């Protein structure tokens, strides 16, 4: 190598101080011009050298405002590690100086001219790595040129068709459907895969907008993975990877296929369904080895297989196989495949020929869910659970999403609550079985629980009114944990206020039993819960006479009395002085049943 | 696979070559190196053996280095540090003390039951060491020991063996087994720590005077725990304590005041030392806010319960606590909350004027704070009432938004304490209604129009100005908006049913809310029943509120008197709070 | 297509940086800055892929150096993951038993070994084989 | 000086401070911030007479397509904690910066979209304000953009009003006030003309605008203190109003 | 007592690191992190309570000294030895910075072994520790 170089690396490696750095770089700098300035010209080795080490300051995120004339020189070399290095730091630092980038290309223009594919290469890269558009403007025309021609080695070709490709994405208008559009789309069946793989990424960039200009492509592709997918043990040796063949051009042609619709030829549609099919039984067999790589292999192509199955929409047994496939997944200790898996079935749930599919993994997805760790694969169990809800599952659903909820974390909650109000509100079957739920939601999640959402439960129990009873026990045993939250006391004391009678005949739910567990919310609560605990209260003083004086002397107290904020020492003098002044006849009609709301 | 895992070349073998290499110099530069890998997160775990071999030297820096990197796998994992056991025994019983205390420290830094066997006895020569560095961290140690598990019964010859250092010719040595003692003590039983006690004080207190700035503190914090019997015990406890303006303000004045004041249940001015004791108290506590802005925080929060208790001591100290400007914003808001609880019937004087001085700044977290306080200040002190709502309304005049309103809701908590005083400046006060914002403030004109309704006759179009837009409208003012109008009818009948109708029909048929529809009916019910029983229930001469805004329950405050030095004293919480 | 590819360590040092789009320096830094707080935070109970930004990442940790691509939200998270393995069995070929600093002295050759496998934002070469014979042709020249 | 000019004078010495800011967001129908920043400004109007020295002081937020994390101070503006100048006479800009961290979002929004086979596609958003209830964010809109293939659509929402703009398709929400720590919801029924006759629909993100009178980077003016050397009054002397004005940029999530 | 000690940088990193009880994890650095270094619209105070466990920090430049315990320890304290550590440092290397604190690891971690013995604060003022301390600081401007 260059012993200069791994000094000065070792010396900033040794370096005791962001001080002692800065000096080592410093230092360097000089010397190198110095050096470059210098009287004495200097070796390859040295340029070579001395360039690399401007390259390595600059990589550590310090400037370099110099180095670029030395670097374009040894472009000019017949010493491909001198090239190396220089095409390597104008690939790194790209300078705008309109001289340079003449010579620059000079340098490309040689380089590719020779015949020489080590230099072709070099030539090809920088042209792709840079991508400028005074280098398409020189090069654009002569890359299609090169990859096509009889002549021109398979590692330079397959250079230089992502080259293309990168000319195409960045200047589109040099790269016009010119004649050799058949011939590259040949390639689809060179010999050599890595010009395979090269090739297929090519024409599907150039295919979305050019659909018809290389739709031959299609069945050319297809014929290659049926062959790829088939191929024996002892079959492409270099490009099998933990024994799946080819898995990197397989994912690729399956993409390009994406590009079109369904062949249109019948015996090609047919090629690829058998191919399709076989690469469905392979995930069925068991794995080969019992290295992770093996099986993300195969999975990776299997993956791309399942998009173009959902993309085409066209062959319902595969739409229904690739569900079950999936399904199998979500029972799988791979964080990474029941991720996977999850998210294509969402897409699956939107398909008619798959819909009810994805609804028989239902029970699947809940197991998965309920005992998931990554946040994420949690996230979208969730998620699928909503894709595929509907009345059938409305109560399944809904029953699983409380039942998790109830030793929830954090991170979820907050969806979840969401999910199980709107859920409940479209998929209702009666009501009562709402009430049941909406107090539930409240009891286990009522700090996510919407304004609307209790306005609305509480407004509910009235016009189908036979629940109330259930709601009052409800609230009730609920209220009656030491745990509890707010919009619990909210509803929970807005109910027994109103139907608490209902429950008072049980000596385990008595009116002052009623009453203290509330009351021991109370100074716990926020002032707006307060003002509705007072009504509560007095409502309590009219329903339950057997106990209209503790609650008169929670009212007299000094805390309700002379309380700083205006609205609870507004109630509590309005409601002291009702219980005190007027009749008892009186107090019965200010405090009766409360009528019942209005509609939409 | 196991790539980067490579031991036969790269970062590691390199290391290993420079903790082999003969030079001691290469060598200590390889350690603090594995040093610095640790401290990176680097697995230097593979280096364990040779880095143990380094220790194996008559090199002071490089031993030191070993324990070092030995220490950080203590905590890491206390079973990486099982392995260089027998070799830390031996280097107890060393020639240096430096190197003694070293390996009783990181061997009471380990936390599994390997420990209890070859540390039992090595701690109980540390103890009896010649050398107080080495029992000022065997004292230290001794508490160590406590931490892992069990009870143990020959821990029943090492209570006593902590004891007998109490006793001790070094107060760093003596002030330590004391924090040893206290909080071993503290995972509870009762009589722990012997009652040796009457002589062990007169020990602590002497080691005090000459003490380190720390080793006092641990000190003065085991002494407060316990009740003297009778009486003029307590007398001579506290005139010892009195020099402490001492080295670590806060913690050692603080640690001390907790003390002096558990024993200010005296007959007290029957001989005036309460009077002595009190005079003294307050220049400590004052030279606390010079300290600095966290150590303030602190001393502030106790300073806030102090002054609950025995107000006497800073009532003559104030200025003490005016604000800083530059001041963080928790000093700022803790100093104000004690700048009113010194209140005075006197010092509103400038009170007031250093209050004006803070609603005109532009930290608008902490005008607001200040306009309350000016709130709170008519409303503790009656004679300033007057002077406020002037100021009051001149910060109101310069419409600065912020400041109005919440000088509007300060002056409606005042018309609640001194009722029927006020009331030429509510037309004033209306001038202002185009630029109220904030719920608040809307809801106290609202409650102010009131209530002084019979007063003002264009009231009516002023409340009904509101119901065009009643929803948009928080739900408080709503709930204040109900009942300013049923006020408003319940002295103006037929001239305000013009509108009254809309209002009762917004709460009971609009309204979505369950606990305002509630509401609306109830009015209904009075209102649209019984016009005369419903004046007595809603117009009653309400109670005026007293200032109970900040105030603790006297109960508790003896509970936080009991605690002032610690946390709870910050929070001004019980520590069943955090078990 | 790949954004880009990064080579880190635990610290948050890069050791390898190859960008398939435009990006100034100050935001190079950023995204290097960016990545490694996302990465380093995640334990193994954790998938492979994360989105980041309007893209995604994929990674994996061979001790205390992660190899990260990012890469557009459609493309194949087990591809990729799978072709930063294939590369990382290249490079441990390449340097017998690959240390983090050989990719330090060897910085350089890095790229070479990149451009190999990866050109323009889509894989090139998959071949273990012919990527090591083309790679040690290289070495033996001038 | 060369910005001051000399012998001002004003009967009332007042200064204003705008703080003005603007939020940027990307985030995923999980809710993972995939990217923001925070775009700022803070406008300083003076008129104080003389040459006032000025003490300024804030919290610990700023430190001194890819966004990075900068800030840039007047000319006039002098480094040492606290920032020290004299300022120019009326409206100019103290400063200038742009966070990335630690951003308070004051909207989160929560999209559950259903794409019923080809032909119905249900939409159903919900945003949260998330910020102290006694702060009132303004001129909230919510726009969720419909495919080009809508036949019609049905919009159902309880608080504000919405409609639906086929030139834009888009459904576009709108609120005129809304509490911090509330939440709303907005339903769609979506039909659709299938076409398509390949790709999926490609999904645009739902954007907000809104305004708070807050800084979403969290930064707060704690101290600005005027010291007139010659002159006749001082910093008591001297009236003082800060704002803070807090607007949407590009905050989208995707649906 | 001080149960646990973590000095930060500037985007809530544990820079370095020393535990001394086990009943503090990791859950500990990450609500000190999460809801302190990295807080949004929070009433900030030198001292907070969360997962019923109690946090005191100090900052200086742009580095996050935190100290931690769920014991009901002497508040006044902390702080006290917080500004002397701070003094101590601070006259073996000048600037208390992330890099200066960076050059010093081997110093840093002797410092608190000496300053600190299971969390009990000791004799720390500079000229009594020239004796305990075998290392010099690298001082950089
Ligand atoms: O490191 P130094 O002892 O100063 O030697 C350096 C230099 O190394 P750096 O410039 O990279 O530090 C050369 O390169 P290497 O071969 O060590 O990589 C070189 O030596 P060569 O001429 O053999 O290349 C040269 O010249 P010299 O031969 O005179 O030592 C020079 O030293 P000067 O700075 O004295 O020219």
């Amino acid at each position: 190598g260059m012993r200069g170089l791994a000094v000065f690396i070792s010396d900033i490696r040794n370096c005791k101080s962001k001080e002692a750095e800065i000096k080592r770089i410093n230092k360097e700098l000089a010397n190198i011009r110095s050096k470059f300035k210098g009287d004495k010209a200097l070796d390859g080795y040295s340029k070579k050298k001395y360039v690399c080490k401007l390259l390595f300051i600059f990589l550590l995120g310090h400037d370099i405002d110099f180095g670029h004339m030395e670097a374009v020189n040894l472009l000019s070399s017949n010493r491909y590690t001198e090239k190396q290095i220089g095409y390597l730091f104008i690939s790194v630092l790209v300078n705008s100086n309109s001289e340079l980038i003449r010579l620059i290309n000079n340098a490309i223009k040689n380089d590719l001219a020779s015949r020489n594919p080590t230099f072709m290469g070099l030539a090809l890269h920088c042209i792709a790595n840079v991508g400028s558009r005074e280098m398409a403007e020189a090069f654009a025309g002569e890359i299609p040129k090169i990859l096509v021609a009889g002549d021109t080695m398979d590692s330079v070709k397959q250079s230089a068709a992502l080259c293309l490709l990168r000319l195409y994405r960045t200047s589109p208008d040099l790269v016009p459907m010119g004649d050799w559009t058949s011939r590259v789309v040949h390639l689809l069946n060179d010999q050599h895969l890595g010009v395979v793989t090269a090739a297929t990424s090519l024409i599907t960039t150039l295919a979305q907008k050019n659909p018809e200009e290389f739709k031959t492509s299609v069945s050319l592709a297809v014929s290659r993975l049926s062959r790829i997918v088939t191929s024996a043990s002892t079959d492409l040796q270099d490009y099998t990877y933990y024994f799946v063949p080819a898995p990197w051009l397989s994912v690729k042609l399956l993409r390009l296929l994406q590009c079109y619709p369904p062949p249109e030829d019948p015996a090609v549609r047919g090629r690829l369904t058998e191919c399709l099919e076989t690469i469905l039984n392979k995930a069925q067999e068991p794995p080969k080895s019992k290295k992770v790589q093996h099986s993300n292999a195969k999975n990776a192509v299997l993956f791309e297989a399942i998009s173009l199955i959902i993309h085409h929409d066209s062959e319902p047994n595969l739409l229904v196989r690739a569900c079950n496939q999936l399904g199998q997944f979500l029972q799988h200790r791979e964080t990474n495949l029941r991720y996977l898996a999850l998210e294509s079935m969402c897409t699956l749930a939107s398909s008619e020929f798959s819909h009810e599919a994805v609804k028989t993994h239902i029970e699947t997805v809940i197991n998965a869910l309920k005992t998931e760790r990554d946040v994420s694969v949690r996230q979208r169990a969730v998620d699928l659970l909503y894709a595929m809800c509907d009345r059938s599952n409305a109560q399944q659903i809904v029953a699983e999403m409380l039942s998790y909820l109830e030793t929830a974390d954090y991170s979820i909650r907050e969806e979840i609550v969401l999910k199980v109000a709107i859920l409940a509100e479209k998929y209702a079957v009666d009501y009562t079985w709402y009430v049941d739920t909406i107090l539930n939601l409240i009891r286990i999640a009522g700090d996510y629980v919407s304004e609307e959402v209790w306005y609305r439960v509480i407004q509910i129990v009235i016009n189908r009114d036979d629940v109330q009873g259930y709601a009052a026990k409800t609230v009730f045993e609920a209220l009656q944990a030491p745990a509890c939250h707010e919009n619990l006391v909210k509803v929970g004391g807005y109910i027994l206020g109103e139907f608490g009678n209902l429950i008072a005949g049980d000596p385990r739910s008595s009116p002052l039993i009623q009453f203290n567990l509330l009351h021991s919310k109370f100074h716990l609560c926020s002032v707006p819960t307060r003002a509705l605990l007072l009504s509560t209260y007095i409502k309590f003083v009219n329903l339950f006479p057997e106990v209209k004086a503790t609650i008169q002397d929670v009212l007299r107290s000094d805390s309700q009395l002379k309380n700083a904020d205006v609205e609870l020492q507004q109630r509590a003098v309005e409601y002291l002085r009702l219980s005190t002044v007027a009749s008892t006849d009186i107090l019965a009609t200010v405090l009766e049943e409360m009528p019942p709301f209005p509609e939409r | 696979s196991k790539y980067f895992t490579t031991n036969k070349k790269g970062e590691i073998f390199e290391l290993k070559a420079e903790l082999n290499n003969e030079k001691k110099e290469k060598r200590k530069e390889a350690v603090k190196k594995v040093i610095a890998a640790m401290t990176v997160g680097k697995d230097v775990s593979s280096l364990f053996p040779d880095v143990v071999n380094c220790m194996q030297t008559d090199n002071l820096e490089l031993k030191k280095l070993v324990y070092l990197y030995l220490m950080n796998y203590a905590k890491s994992q206390p079973d990486m540090a099982i392995m260089a056991v027998n070799s830390f025994v031996k280097d107890c019983e060393d020639p240096n003390p430096l190197i003694r205390a070293l390996a009783v420290r990181t061997m009471g830094c380990i936390r599994v039951d390997k420990i209890t066997e070859y540390l039992c006895e090595p701690l109980r020569k540390c103890l009896k060491d010649e050398d107080p560095y080495v029992r000022k961290t065997a004292a230290v140690c001794v508490a160590k020991l406590h931490d892992i598990n069990a009870q143990m019964v020959e821990d029943q010859g090492f209570l006593d063996s902590l004891r007998d250092l109490i006793a001790d010719s070094n107060p760093m040595v003596v002030a330590n087994a004391v924090a040893a003692l206290s909080e071993i003590s503290e995972s509870h039983p009762n009589s722990n720590l012997l009652d040796l006690n009457p002589q062990n004080i007169n020990k602590l207190l002497t080691a005090l005077n000459e003490c380190t700035e720390w080793g006092q503190i641990f000190i003065l914090d085991c002494l407060s725990n316990y009740n003297p019997k009778d009486d003029r015990e307590a007398q001579s406890i506290c005139e010892r304590v009195t020099p402490r303006l001492s080295h670590a303000n806060s913690a050692v004045v603080l640690s001390a005041v907790k003390v002096l004041m558990k024993f200010l249940e005296l007959l007290p001015k029957d001989s005036d030392y309460y009077n002595m004791l009190l005079k003294k108290l307050a220049p400590p506590l004052v030279t606390l806010l010079s300290g600095e802005p966290e150590v303030q925080y602190v001393a502030l929060r106790n300073i806030n319960l102090i002054v609950q208790k025995r107000p006497e001591i800073l009532k003559q100290e104030i200025k003490v606590f005016f604000v800083k400007y530059n001041d963080p914003i928790y000093v700022k808001l803790e100093k104000l909350d004690i700048m009113i609880r010194l209140a005075s019937q006197a010092n509103i004087a400038q009170v007031l004027a250093e209050l004006k001085e803070y609603a005109t700044e532009v930290d608008v977290d902490f005008v607001r704070k200040a306009v309350r306080a000016i709130g709170r200040c008519a409303i503790k002190v009656e004679q300033s009432a007057e002077r406020c709502v002037s100021t009051l309304l001149d910060l109101i005049q310069t419409k600065v938004n912020y400041v109005v309103q919440e000088a509007i809701v300060v002056i409606r908590d005042i018309f609640r304490k001194y009722p029927n005083k006020y009331e030429s400046i509510i037309a004033t006060l209306c001038e202002n209604l185009d630029s109220l914002d904030e719920p608040d403030a809307r809801a106290a004109m609202i409650w102010i129009v009131g209530e002084y309704a019979e007063r003002i006759d264009n009231a009516d179009e002023l409340l009904e100005s509101f119901l065009e837009g009643f929803h948009d409208e928080s739900t408080q003012v709503q709930l204040t908006l109900l009942t300013a109008i049923v006020k408003l009818f319940l002295k103006k009948p037929s001239e305000t049913q013009e509108l009254v109708q809309q209002v009762l029909s917004l709460a009971t048929q609009d309204s979505d809310n369950p606990d305002l529809r509630d509401r609306g009916y109830i009015y209904w019910r009075l209102l649209s029943t019984d016009p005369v029983t419903a004046k007595e229930v809603v117009l009653s001469e309400k109670p005026l509120i007293s200032e109970e805004t900040d105030l603790i329950e006297p109960t508790l405050l003896d509970e936080l008197i009991c605690h002032i030095g610690s946390l709870a004293s910050v929070y001004h919480k019980p520590p069943n709070a955090f078990v | 297509m790949i954004r880009f590819i990064l080579i880190q360590n635990r610290a948050g040092k890069t050791r390898l940086a190859k960008w398939y789009m435009q990006f100034d320096d100050d935001e190079k830094q950023k995204l290097i800055e960016e990545v490694h707080a996302v990465v380093t935070v995640r334990d193994a109970k954790h998938t492979n892929f994360v989105e980041f930004r309007n893209f995604k990442i994929i990674y994996r940790r061979y001790a205390g150096l992660y190899f990260c691509i990012c890469v557009d939200v459609n493309d194949n998270n087990l591809a990729y993951l799978e072709a930063i393995h294939n590369f990382v069995e290249v490079l441990n070929e390449y340097f017998h038993n690959v240390c983090e600093l050989d990719l330090v002295f060897n910085f350089y050759k890095v790229y070479t070994v990149v451009d190999e496998m990866f050109l323009a934002g889509e894989i090139r070469e998959t071949s273990q084989t012919k990527v090591l014979k083309q790679l040690l042709m290289l070495q033996s020249l001038e | 000086i060369g910005w001051r000019r000399e012998g001002i004078k004003y009967r009332r010495n007042e200064l204003f401070l705008d703080v003005l800011e603007s939020v940027n967001l990307l985030m995923s129908p999980q809710g993972q911030v995939l990217s923001a920043h925070v775009s700022g400004r803070v406008v300083m109007k003076s008129y104080l007479s003389g040459m006032p020295e000025c003490k300024f002081g804030m919290n610990d937020k700023i430190v001194i397509s890819i966004a990075i994390d900068d800030c840039t101070f007047h000319q006039c503006v002098r480094l040492s904690r606290s920032i020290s100048f004299i300022p120019p006479d009326g409206e100019f800009e103290l400063m200038r910066y742009r966070t990335t961290k630690d951003i308070i979002l004051p909207f989160r929004v929560i999209p559950l979209v259903r794409e019923v086979g080809r032909t119905k596609l249900e939409v159903k958003v919900v945003i949260k304000s998330n910020f102290k209830p006694s702060l009132l964010a303004q001129k909230i809109e919510v726009r969720i953009p419909t495919p080009l293939n809508t036949s019609g659509v049905q919009v159902i929402c309880m608080k504000g009003k919405a409609k639906y703009k086929a030139s834009e398709n888009a459904i576009v929400w709108k609120i005129k006030r809304m509490a911090g720590m509330k939440e709303s919801q907005i339903s769609a029924e979506i039909e659709l003309l299938p076409t398509n006759d390949k790709k999926k629909w490609a999904r645009p993100p739902i954007s907000m605008n809104f305004e708070v009178p807050f800084a979403p980077s969290g930064l707060k003016v704690r101290y600005l203190k005027v010291f007139e050397p010659k002159l006749n009054y001082s910093d008591h002397d001297v009236i003082k109003w800060v704002r803070y004005i807090g607007r949407s940029g590009i905050y989208e999530t995707r649906c």
